[PDB]
Order: structure tokens, then C-alpha cells, then sequence
């Protein structure tokens, strides 16, 4: 742990990014057999 | 990739990283180049006076290397074993219609003169030789591939099985950690007798000697473990193979499972080279180890652990990987698999069951990838507090977890 | 083989896995190639010398097995024993209408010659021989089996069933974990007379001699536990054998039991050769054995353990086979016969009894209850999950990887 940075701030932005990381899994079907999943259909909230 | 621009002063910033390499290597594009495996015994001298300088060579910290290939030689030539149908694998014709052969008909060459102790050795030994001097060096090659105190665990393995009809007792003294008989390993020409062995030992799986393949074993396979724990993931999910790939749901995973299903292997096989692509020198990285497959080696001992495996509880947890995205398609298939069970009547008497005949949030009736990817998605693309729930069953009360296991990262993330 | 292809490119991907083989060899399927079964014992010198080669031999680890089967068959051609009916199996004539046989009426051969010590040997003893000799040899192959330090526990069998009438003591020296004796396992001739003799006092039962068996018996079935764990569900939940088997509810299970039923073979059979299909050398991979039939064991086994039973606790937990299906089948079969008991009058003195939605049914009948579980949404009710507690709480002494811990474990929260 280096001293003399910005930690409070710096620690801020890392929990957001890993949170989105985080949260949100990549997850998409790869492999099918003529069956696949089409997915795009359908505040506080997140992205 | 692309543009990246940096907004403050709109200037070019062009992102870049170390570069990485060592490209795994198939066994099959290596008959390509070479058409033989060399056996080096370059010393050839007396297949009784090298008895002696094993025997003795033995009770003490120093035996050559060189010797012990040259006696194994030696003492193996037993020209046993008859083909009752064709063996074939790679191009390499090893042997036809009814012949027979013997374990060294994988290609015998000779070199170099450094030769140790003189001429004719310590002969005070007879023929105890063959009857299980060689199924000890064998032995060895695997009590050396075990780092923690398993290693004595499984040495008893070798004292026991030398009992048979010959009985003597221990031979050397120096623990391991890799010291003494565990630098075997490296001998590019040991390790081939040992998959020799092996090989035909898995022929003929009915040879009166077959019994060397009781430390010959670990040869097979060695370095190839990502084929395990895929037909483990099968066996432990009822899934059969081309549906357990529908459940592949990340990028990586999916790029390595291709990576292990290329064409020219002969993985599925009966009796190939290829789980010996290692030890033979076909491969000096290979394409089929955990190590090269780590995405998919997390997902699938994952899953396997949700699904109640005792193996996967101690698998180890490769790095570099993507641990979230990689768990949460984890807890998927595993919660798919685990709450819809089989179930059917299986047997009756003139009297069964034909069952054909919970709103939106109650999740699909099957396994099939589509049905479970849409039902998720309904659900926000976050794990329903059930499933969390069930994982959660899943991993409390396990007990013993080592530091760094796929089993420790489990309880830690789904115990509360 | 349908066809997988990668979504992201549209390539084809060929999923295949390392292949795997031991088929299992059946009995029957043998006597189709030979008609006999060879016993080996080359050497024959000497009833008399050979009573003596291993009475020393034995004092000392290093008595050859060539010498205890050349003497156990000297001591043994008691050509005792009387058929009062028929003898028969797979198509061997062993015997017919009255006749006299000996153990050995199952084909002698002889062989090779690197015989040891010298021609008149040790020649120190008389004829304590059959009263007790033989038995000893054959006591100690049971003795070769058991791994734990039961195994003392069970050569105590061994001294007090000698001092019937000839009381000596001790013999060996060297432990065991396979080292001394228990190598004599692995000599293709000496498990042969073990299968012999415990299949020859299997139907003379009643000989004098007959108390042979009191090591030679853990021959009989060895390597078919499936059919035993079978036999023992039966047992434990009172159904008959054809309705258990409707409550098999598994692809692999179905297989295995379709595996262990194939016809041929001599199963409910009297006296046959099945029993010892693997130490007669009929079979070098027993179709009935519990790794060969591991989706059946667990299942068998997991059943018969929230039913109550004790064998089952210490059950060891199969490899590679599917966990939750196997197990959910399980706690609804044993739930089924667990909460709806048998009970009806059966005895009387002219006064007698006529008995006759998410409550469940009211017998053991595999439609009924496969029903029901549709209607519970396929997930176990809280009950029966309760049922399971009880029945696995409070178990102690649990051995690692035993279907008992993993009961415990799964079930006792």
C-alpha cells in the first residue's frame, strides 16, 4: 500500500468499477444447435 | 482498440501491454515432422552386471540415472503380448493382424560413453530381477510426483505390491521433496519407458506382469486435466457431452473448450499416444492442462462443487482469470441442474405414469440453455435470493478447505 | 451426435471426451469358450513330506504357495459327500442320481516344475493334517481380505475355531496390510481351492467337515454387492422385488439394474458356479459388483439409510455419478415408504377390521407418488425434508466419504 496517494478518492473508484464489473456478469450463450437466445428484448436501478 | 483519445488535451494515447506467448503444442503436429520416438540406452553392457550396480547403487544416494533406463531395458525385452485385432495410432503402424510384441517396439536408439562403476559389478544378485526389481524403479517415478506426505502414504503402495510372491523390504533412505529417486522425472529417456510401459500395459490389460502399471499409471494423462474435469462435469450433471457445451457461457471458457476439442488428437481413442503426449517428448506444453485452460477449469470444478463433488472441494484456483462473470454462470447451471431433477418411472407393471399434463418469476421446467438464459434475464441478470440461497446450502459445512482452493473461494463467497 | 456450433462465428465444434472401456464378462458367456476349470498343482510330492514343508514354512515368511495348494490338495480329496438329488450348472454334469464326489470334482491339471526345499523335509509331524491344518490355510485368505485392524479381530476367529478338538496355538509373526499371507490372494490355484471347497460345502452343508467354510466363505459373492444392497432394500422396506424395482427413477440406475438382471446367468440359482464367478477365474470384471453398478449403490444404499439401517452408514460413496438426482429419488422413496406404514389386522377371534390435495398418497405405488410430486413442483415438501433430519441427525462415528456423512451432511443442517 503506497503512501502518500489519494486514498479515500482512489478506493471510491475502485469500489464503483469493481461493483460494475462486479455485478453485471458477460454471459452470452456460445454454443446451440439451431436454438439460440436472441436476448435484446424487454431509477435507482443500475446500468 | 480501435482509438483511445485522452479528453483533457485531445491527444492519442495507444494502450498496450506486455506481450505473452509459449502456444501449446497437439501431438498429432508431430508426426508431421518426426515419424519415431528415440529410446536413448546408448550403454549396453551386460543385462546381469547392471542388476548389481542397481541393487546396490540403491542402498545409497548415488545409483546412475543411466543405469537404471539401461537395466529397465533390459529387463522389460519380454517380447510378450499378442494382438488379437489391429493397433494403429498417429500414421504409425505398431503392429498387425495376430503378430506379436513387445513393450519396446516404440523405437530403439543408442548414444554417448560417460559410463560409471566398472565392468562387472556387485554380483552377489540372482534372478529376483524381472519378478519386481523393475515394477520398484517404475514404482518410484510415481511416489515422486506427490509433493505433501501422501508421498510414504503411497510408497506403502509399492512395499505391498512387491510382496507378491517375492517378499523382501525397503531400499532407500533419503525423505523426498525431490532429492533422491524424484529427479527421475527428468530424464527425457525414463520418463519414455515409463509411458511405454504404460501403453502396452494398457493393451494387453490382461498380461501376467501388467501389474508395473502400478506406478506406471500416473504417466497417462499426464498434464491433461481439463479432459477430466469435463467428463467429471458430465458424469456429475447427467448431461451428456454436446449439451453440457450449450451450458458453456463465457467467451474464454468457450475459446478453450475449442481449444481442447480440435480434430486431429485421437482423444477419444481407445489405445493412442496421446494421453502420453507428454512423457513420450510429443508435447513440451500441453494443450489440454488446466493450466492452459483455467477459465474453463474454474467454471467447470465450480459447478461440480455446487453439484455436491467431493474432488472439486480441493482443485486449485488458477489466477488471471475472471472470477465474477465466471461464478455467476457457475451458480447457473449448477442451480438449473440442481433443483429440476430427472425423475421418471423407469420400470412398471401394465400401470405408468405419462406426465405431460407459478407464474413468471418460477423458473423453467428442464435444463436447456435457452429456456434458463431468458428466465434470467427476466430476473435482472442477478442471481434470485434462492439460487443464492441453494449455493449458500451448498458450501456451508464443508470442512478442511485448503488455502487457494476452488472449494475455499466457494464457501467464502456463498457462506455468509 | 447432433451438431453444436459457436454462436459468436458460426463454426462447428465437435464436443467428444477420453474414451473408457472394461466391459463387464458375465459367467454364462464363459462356458461358451472352455468347459472346464484347470487347478493347477503341477507338483505332487509326497502327501506327507508337504505336511512338513509348510508346518516350518509357516513359522517363518517365506513358505511358497506352490507347497500350501499341492498340500491342501493332498489333505483335502476327502471324496466324501452323497447327492441325494440332482447337480447341475451351465451345463456342467457335476454329478447325478446318488453318486459320491469330492471338492475336486472341478478339473485337475498339473504344470511347470521350480519347486523348493528338498524331498523328505521337515519331517517332524503326524497327522494333526486335515483335523486342522487345511483349515488354518483357507481361515487365513479371509483374514488377507479385511484392511483395518479388524483384521485381528477376525484371526482370533481363526485360534478358537482350531482348539475344536486339537488345540494348538499361534503360527505367523509378520502383521499384515498384504505382506505374509494375504499374498496368497493373487495365486490363480489357491483361490480356486478356496471357490471349491466353500462351493462343494454349500450343498453338502451338513458334513463334518463342512466347518472349512469358516474362511472359505467370503468367497462366495465376492465382487457382487449390487445384488446384496438389493436384496437388502428389499428386506428393509418390505416391498417385493418387482415393485422395488418400478421405484428405480433413474436413467442409470434403470441401466445398472438392467445390467445385474440379464438372464442367463444363474442368479436365484440353488448351488451354481455364479457365486464364485470371480475366484474360479470365470470373470475378470464382475457385472455385480458396486463400482461396476455405482448410480444403483448410492441410490440402494442412500434409501436404506433414511430408512433406518446400519449397514448402510458406513456404505462407501461412489465417484462420478449424479449426486442430486440420485439423491432427491432417494429421500422420495423413503419418504414414501416411510410415512405410510404396512399395518393391518392379522389375526382375530371372529372379529376382524374391513378398513376401506398436497396430502399425500395413501400407499407405496410409484404413479401415485410420482404424481403427487408434479403437483409439489418437483422440489421436496418441507416435511419430507424434515423426515430426513430425524433420520440422519443424531447418527455419529461417520467415516469420510461413507453415503452416512453424506446424508448427514446433505440432510442435518
Amino acid at each position: 500500500q503506497p503512501d502518500d496517494i489519494e486514498y479515500t478518492s482512489l478506493t471510491t473508484a475502485g469500489l464503483l468499477y469493481a461493483y460494475a464489473v462486479g455485478s453485471s456478469a458477460d454471459l452470452a450463450q456460445q454454443f446451440c444447435v439451431g436454438d439460440n437466445k436472441y436476448t435484446p428484448d424487454d431509477t435507482n436501478a443500475p446500468p | 482498440s480501435v482509438t483511445v483519445k485522452r479528453i483533457i488535451d485531445n491527444t492519442v494515447i495507444v494502450p498496450k501491454l506486455p506481450a505473452n506467448e509459449d502456444p501449446v503444442e497437439y501431438p498429432a503436429d508431430y508426426f508431421r515432422k518426426s515419424k519415431e520416438i528415440p529410446l536413448y540406452i546408448n550403454t549396453t553392457k551386460s543385462l546381469s552386471d547392471l542388476r548389481g550396480y542397481v541393487y546396490q547403487g540403491l542402498k545409497s544416494g548415488n545409483v546412475s540415472i543411466i543405469h537404471v533406463n539401461s537395466y529397465l531395458y533390459g529387463a522389460l525385452k519380454d517380447i510378450r503380448g499378442k494382438l488379437d485385432k489391429d493397433w494403429s495410432s498417429f500414421g504409425i503402424n505398431i503392429g498387425k493382424a495376430g503378430d506379436t510384441i513387445g513393450i519396446f517396439d516404440l523405437v530403439s536408439l543408442k548414444a554417448l560413453d560417460g559410463v560409471l562403476p566398472d565392468g562387472v559389478s556387485d554380483a552377489s544378485r540372482t534372478s529376483a530381477d524381472d519378478k519386481w526389481l523393475p515394477l520398484y524403479l517404475l514404482g518410484l517415478y510415481r511416489v515422486g510426483r506427490t509433493q505433501m506426505p501422501e508421498y510414504r502414504k503411497k510408497l506403502m503402495d509399492g512395499l505391498t505390491n512387491q510382496c507378491k510372491m517375492i517378499n523382501e523390504q525397503f531400499e532407500p533412505l533419503v525423505p523426498e521433496g525431490r532429492d533422491i529417486f524424484d529427479v527421475w522425472g527428468n530424464d527425457s529417456n525414463y520418463t519414455k519407458i515409463v509411458a511405454a510401459v504404460d501403453m502396452f500395459f494398457h493393451m494387453f490389460k490382461k498380461h501376467e506382469c501388467a501389474s508395473f502399471r502400478y506406478g506406471t499409471i500416473v504417466s497417462r494423462f499426464k498434464d491433461c486435466a481439463a479432459l477430466a474435469t469435463f467428463g467429471h462435469l458430465c458424469k456429475i450433471t447427467g448431461m451428456s457431452t454436446e449439451d453440457v457445451t450449450t451450458w458453456i457461457l463465457n467467451r474464454e471458457v468457450a475459446d478453450e473448450m475449442v481449444q481442447m476439442m480440435l480434430p486431429g488428437q485421437e482423444i477419444d481413442k481407445a489405445d493412442s499416444y496421446m494421453p502420453y503426449l507428454i512423457d513420450f517428448g510429443l508435447s513440451s506444453k500441453s494443450p489440454y492442462s488446466s493450466v492452459k485452460n483455467p477459465a474453463f477449469h474454474f467454471w467447470g470444478q465450480l459447478t461440480a462443487l455446487l453439484l455436491r463433488s467431493t474432488r472439486a472441494r480441493n482443485a486449485r484456483q488458477p489466477d488471471d482469470i475472471e472470477y465474477t462473470s465466471l461464478t455467476t454462470a457457475g451458480l447457473l447451471y449448477a442451480y438449473a441442474v440442481g433443483s429440476s431433477a430427472d425423475l421418471a418411472q423407469q420400470f412398471c407393471v401394465g400401470d405408468n405414469k405419462y406426465t405431460p399434463d407459478l407464474t413468471t418469476n418460477a423458473p423453467p421446467q428442464g435444463r436447456d440453455v435457452v429456456e434458463w438464459l431468458g428466465w434470467f434475464e427476466d430476473q435482472n441478470r442477478k442471481p434470485t435470493p434462492d439460487m443464492m440461497q441453494y449455493a449458500k446450502r451448498a458450501v456451508m459445512s464443508l470442512q478442511g478447505l485448503r488455502e487457494k482452493t476452488i472449494g475455499k473461494y466457494a464457501k467464502s463467497e456463498f457462506d455468509k
